[PDB]
């Protein structure tokens, strides 16, 4: 092979972030999301999908890691209420469902230390 | 069959919705005349594009056994414990 395991591209709607170092990916509770069947529809209505349109990597703002600095949280959907079409379907309807890439990235030389827990908490009250 | 043989049921579910699709016929669903004493017979499909739902639900508190059964107080009567001279010692309802 010529394969590293290092290198990642994950390529969604017309966006793609590029990684040259990782560890792979966690999929979170080993299910990948996937759209509604019609077993456990309760909605009658015929659902919109976007596709393309409204998934696509949404650059959030981004904080500065100090010496002293004790860490920081967002919330989602919430966060992702001003992001473009995502936004505005969020907006006009009553109803939404969604699956989310969450995809943190830091970078320093050879002579910094330092160690982040990234960790996506459910319901968090 | 026979409502004293209580082991012998049925079962029956709520309906389903079927998908539909957008439309520009000469039929009109929704349209009816509530002068004839009948009920308009409309289901969501005939108004809106509708997607493909499986019910399970079932009517089963609605059924008359299920609603009617239930132990309902009546009537209470009171009565002291006397001799023959007092007039309370025995109490009866009709």
């Amino acid at each position: 092979c010529g394969y590293s395991d290092r290198v990642r591209s994950i390529t969604l709607g017309n966006s793609t972030i590029t990684t040259q170092e990782c560890a792979n990916v966690v999929v979170g509770y080993g299910e990948w999301p996937e759209y509604l069947s019609d077993n456990e529809a309760t909605a009658e209505d015929q659902p919109t999908q976007p596709d393309v349109a409204t998934c696509r990597f949404y650059t959030l703002d981004s904080v500065q890691w100090e010496n002293g600095s004790p860490g920081w949280w967002w919330k989602f959907p919430d966060a992702l209420r001003d992001m473009g079409l995502f936004g505005q379907n969020m907006y006009y309807h009553y109803l939404g469902r969604a699956g989310y890439t969450i995809h943190v990235q830091c970078n320093a030389s050879k002579f910094h230390q330092g160690c982040i827990l990234v960790v996506c908490v459910p319901e968090a009250e | 069959g026979d409502v004293q043989n209580a082991v012998e049921g049925a079962m029956v579910r709520v309906a389903d919705t079927v998908q539909t699709s957008a439309t520009n016929s000469e039929r009109v669903p929704n349209l009816t005349a509530v002068e004839t004493g009948h009920t308009s017979q409309a289901v969501p499909g005939d108004t809106m594009q509708t997607r493909h739902v499986i019910n399970n639900h079932v009517r089963s508190e609605s059924t008359i056994e299920n609603f009617l059964a239930r132990s309902a107080c009546v009537f209470y009567l009171e009565y002291k414990t006397g001799t023959k001279e007092d007039s309370n010692s025995f109490n009866n309802w009709v």
